[PDB]
């Protein structure tokens, strides 16, 4: 329920943006979830959501490539 | 802007090395600040209502002139003409912000005077920075055998650094004690305007 | 399914850059636990070391402002009781300047500290100018009062 109030999600957005100067798979998942919630309320275009998902996918692949075969 | 004029003026004054970009930026900032900050009426003849008609630098320069080759002489002579406002009126006026601080389009004599003054400032700054750097190196002074293919022949000469320029600027800003003789014996902080060196 | 575009946007193809350690949990903890390309820490292989340079700094300044020191002597330019005073001076200066500058910056609605506030404080309270880091006129009432006074004078 904490994610339903507009003010609560606005407050959480500041924390999410604060921890994004060192992107990691989990932080990118949180950003993607935030973008999905924003889209659900007609506050964003689907194209930006797709772009966020693509960035997350690229980071995940890049991190998978660094482990042993 | 004016990086290359700065390089040429430094070369004229005794800096034969290759100073980095930070030195150029600092010197340009100093000159811009000074410029933006910037017989005779008060002669004895003016005491009356109605007038009537009438009727170590040199030594070093000479030594350097005697101690340079023909190609070095040609390069030195060609660089000696470096100027801040020689046939660059519009660019200088844009870089000096004439319109924002004064009525636009003054006479060209003012521009010539400004160029002369800027040349003098750069000359003095380089001459002092060289001494500061030399003293630092002299105090500081007191493993690869074989050889490569791109190794310099002898090296040994390095340009000046931003800290030397800053120290020289601090040294240039000091005023005479005649501007402080009226604060003797008190605890009053001295405050003044930028000094036009 | 999923919309695999015919061409990716510029944000996805980035050639990653070094990144710092953010989060606040701490670094170097030998316990149970990442960015693509973390930034290397700082290290020095061999040299004088900071513990010597920092101590020699004050003697360097004294040498600079003293004019020069002859051969066979250096370092002992300030007696033990004056070095403490100089260090106290430095600490007090730093603290006072920072305290003034932060409040001055917050006054004008800013949320970050910039060099301009420090420069303003130094210029207007200490007469210090550091290079290389980037009017008033009367109104009508004063003119009217001056005109009235001058007219009454004659």
């Amino acid at each position: 329920e904490y994610w339903q109030n507009q003010e609560n999600r606005d407050q959480l957005d500041t924390v999410i943006k604060g921890v994004m100067d060192a992107p990691t798979p989990r932080r990118y998942f949180f950003q993607a979830f935030m973008s999905l919630l924003k889209l659900h309320n007609k506050q964003e275009t689907p194209q930006d959501f797709n772009r966020v998902v693509d960035e997350a996918i690229q980071l995940s692949i890049r991190k998978w490539h660094q482990l042993p075969k | 802007a004016n990086w290359f004029e700065l390089c040429q003026m430094m070369y004229v004054s005794g800096e034969t090395g290759e100073p980095s970009l930070e030195t150029t930026g600092i010197i340009e900032d100093i000159v811009r600040q000074q410029v933006i900050e910037i017989g005779l009426p008060w002669e004895p003849a003016s005491f009356y209502s109605v007038e009537v008609p009438e009727r170590q630098r040199l030594r070093k320069a000479d030594e350097r002139t005697k101690a340079m080759t023909k190609e070095e002489y040609v390069t030195w002579s060609e660089f000696r003409q470096a100027s801040f406002t020689y046939r660059k009126g519009k660019r200088f006026r844009e870089w000096a912000g004439f319109g924002l601080v004064t009525d636009s389009k003054p006479s060209d004599d003012i521009i010539d005077i400004l160029g002369f003054l800027t040349f003098e400032m750069v000359q003095t700054l380089t001459e002092e920075a060289l001494k500061i750097k030399e003293q630092e190196d002299l105090h500081r002074e007191r493993l690869t055998g074989g050889g490569g293919l791109f190794d310099p022949p002898n090296e040994g000469r390095t340009p000046v650094e931003p800290r030397h320029i800053q120290e020289a600027f601090r040294r240039l800003q000091q005023r005479p004690k005649k501007a402080r003789a009226m604060l003797n014996g008190t605890k009053l902080q001295q405050r003044t305007q930028l000094k036009l060196f | 399914k999923l919309p695999i575009p015919k061409v990716l946007h510029d944000k996805a193809i980035q050639m990653p850059q070094p990144v710092p350690n953010i989060g606040g949990a701490g670094s170097g903890r030998p316990t149970y636990t990442q960015p693509a390309l973390p930034k290397t820490p700082a290290f020095q292989l061999e040299g004088e070391g900071e513990r010597v340079l920092n101590k020699k700094k004050l003697d360097e300044l004294v040498r600079q402002v003293c004019g020069g020191t002859a051969e066979g002597q250096d370092g002992n330019m300030l007696t033990p009781e004056v070095e403490e005073s100089v260090l106290n001076m430095a600490d007090a200066f730093v603290d006072n300047v920072l305290h003034q500058a932060c409040r001055n910056a917050k006054e004008r609605g800013s949320k970050v500290l910039e060099i301009r506030d420090i420069q303003l404080v130094l210029e207007r309270v200490y007469n210090i100018r550091i290079p290389g880091y980037a009017k008033v006129q009367p109104n009508s009432n004063w003119i009217k009062k001056m005109s009235a006074v001058q007219a009454a004078k004659v």
